[PDB]
């Protein structure tokens, strides 16, 4: 009694189309990349090409993030968008190996070269732009999603002597989670966080990798941060509203309220 | 050929009879195995059925015996386990079952070291979700038609009980929260009333054992460390508070790093 | 032929033939110091050095 030999879900055909699916994934013709994207985010009813490929390509993810390569990351990035517009391939069963390779892409040490961090932070505004894509959708069960992103990048703000990209993940991700979001946490961290612009800028003695670091990312989250209080607050009394929002944001902030003015202006 | 079934000769009669160092020595034996296979198959079938005999016979010492076999199966390095799973997670879960069929007393923290064998659901799942994703599912749908009816004993509530405390957090934090209250109703009724059902009454003590001392740190997380009267209020009485107690055991023994 | 046709899944050829029968052999190499070990430690024991 030895049973028949197996068969797996696939066909060798559609095995092959898989095959395809992920050498046009390592693609460098980029219309072989959008024939991919489009692929992906256009064939409802595959659904069994599921999990087997997005598991190891979440393992691929852990793969590359020892690997330390950022274009192996934007490939990914851009697949799981697509994968997240294929309308009919629904998400629920397969979530949870998927949305931990997207948070080890938004935390840290994405350090290709250390002049060529550059990308990485778009890297990360486009991975928590796709967290807040998944937000919209499955947090009215077991909170996960919004309980546990929320206190995970809580925590993470916590989280004193650790790198500046840490800090640039976090505070992107709960600023993709919404306008409400953002008018809760960073009310006391409005201050809070400029505590930490001026424990940065004139700060150290030289650490101009970290400095040029975190002051872009100070300033990308400032005048990101700007249409929370640019829509809560009225923008009168610059001078007071920096000392409303500890000096450094201040100009910058009101700068970005005459920009917030301008498009009233535009509507 | 020949030394297959003498390795598996003498394995099984040192897995069947108690000289103690050299039981713990096969099951070193078997966790410090390389390229003990084929004789896997007959090893899990072994184990199935000798599980079956020993649920008809109701031997303690034989299930420990077969959960520590199943502990060094576990340990090997290089036992791609996989294909053979299903044999076991009835040999295991089975073992988290039977109908009260021992003596009574001492066989009830027994049944608590069939929690240890609870321990080992984990231990494969851990490993063995990996599957088209199956095998969590099957398990805790198994605990669940478990955990909520009437007509259940407490061999059958407890071990329920044990195997998704042994799943761990969020388990506890989303499963076991909702009819806690009402499960501690039904001991409340096991409480208070009549006296000589003492299987059950001892049953539901050392479920309340279970609940308290293993429930507490997820409401230590959740739910923030005033009011302890007012946590009985909000989980039904009886585990506050001793829930809150316990959490600030928890509590300290977190601070104690 | 990727979405209407399908096929069929074999999957396990592994005929090596060197290679399958040193899967054996060391197997069998395997199961032999694995009950040498156990009745090594069980049984009446004397040694080479001494305590081994």
């Amino acid at each position: 009694x030895x049973x028949x030999x197996x068969x797996x879900x696939x066909s060798v055909e559609q095995q092959l189309y898989y095959k395809e699916i992920t050498e046009a994934c390592v693609g460098s013709c980029e219309a072989k990349r959008a024939e991919a994207l489009q692929s992906i985010a256009t064939d409802p009813g595959l659904y069994q090409m599921l999990p087997r490929f997005s598991t190891f390509i979440s393992e691929g993810v852990r793969v590359n993030v020892v690997q330390n390569n950022l274009a192996l990351l934007i490939y990914l990035m851009r697949m799981v968008k697509a994968l997240m517009d294929n309308p009919t391939l629904y998400l629920e069963k397969y979530v949870h190996e998927l949305i931990p390779a997207v948070m080890t892409c938004i935390v840290s040490r994405q350090l290709c070269l250390r002049p060529d961090v550059d990308n990485h932070w778009a890297l990360r505004d486009f991975a928590a732009r796709l967290v807040a894509q998944i937000c919209k959708h499955f947090s009215t069960t077991t909170n996960n999603i919004q309980s546990r992103i929320t206190k995970t990048f809580t925590k993470s703000w916590v989280d004193e002597k650790t790198p500046w990209t840490t800090r640039y993940g976090s505070i992107a991700g709960l600023a993709e989670l919404g306008h409400d979001v953002i008018k809760t946490l960073i009310l006391p961290r409005l201050q809070q966080e400029g505590e930490r612009i001026r424990s940065v800028l004139d700060g150290p003695v030289l650490s101009n990798i970290d400095r040029i670091g975190a002051d872009h990312v100070q300033s990308l989250l400032l005048k990101h941060c700007a249409p929370v209080l640019a829509k809560l607050r009225p923008p009168p009394d610059n001078q007071d509203a920096y000392r409303a929002e500890f000096g450094s944001l201040g100009p910058l902030l009101c700068s970005q309220v005459v920009k917030a003015r301008a498009q009233a202006a535009l509507q | 050929s020949v030394e297959q079934q003498l390795y598996y000769k003498e394995i099984t009669e040192a897995c069947v009879g108690s000289c103690e160092a050299k039981r713990a020595e096969a099951l070193q034996s078997i966790a410090t195995d390389p390229g003990l296979y084929q004789m896997l198959p007959r090893f899990s079938t072994f184990i199935s059925e000798g599980v079956r005999v020993n649920v008809v016979q109701n031997n303690l010492a034989l299930l420990i015996y077969l959960m520590r076999m199943v502990k060094a199966l576990m340990d090997n390095p290089t036992l791609y386990l996989e294909k053979y799973v299903h044999e076991l997670i009835p040999a295991v879960m089975t073992c988290i079952v039977s109908r009260q069929l021992c003596l009574r007393p001492d066989v009830d923290n027994h049944w608590a070291l069939r929690d240890f064998a609870a321990r080992l659901v984990a231990q494969i799942c851990k490993h063995f979700s990996t599957t088209t994703n199956n095998i969590q599912s099957r398990i805790t749908k198994t605990f669940t038609k478990s955990w909520v009816d009437e007509k259940t004993p407490w061999t059958t509530r407890y071990g329920s009980i044990a195997g998704l405390a042994e799943l761990g957090h969020d388990v506890i934090k989303t499963l076991i929260l909702p009819r806690l209250q009402q499960e501690g109703e039904r001991i409340r009724s096991v409480l208070d009333g009549p006296v000589l059902s003492n299987i059950d009454r001892i049953g539901a003590d050392h479920v309340q054992s279970l609940l308290l001392k293993h429930c507490a740190p997820v409401l230590a997380k959740l739910r923030p460390p005033p009011d302890n009267q007012d946590a009985y209020r909000a989980e039904f009485g009886s585990l506050g508070p001793l829930l809150c107690s316990q959490v600030v055991k928890a509590r300290a023994q977190a601070a104690l790093q | 032929x990727x979405x209407x046709x399908x096929x069929x899944x074999x999957x396990x050829x592994x005929x090596x033939y060197q290679v399958l029968r040193e899967k054996a052999a060391s197997q069998r190499r395997d199961v032999e110091r694995a009950l040498t070990r156990f009745m090594a430690k069980t049984g009446e024991t004397q040694s080479l050095f001494k305590d081994d």
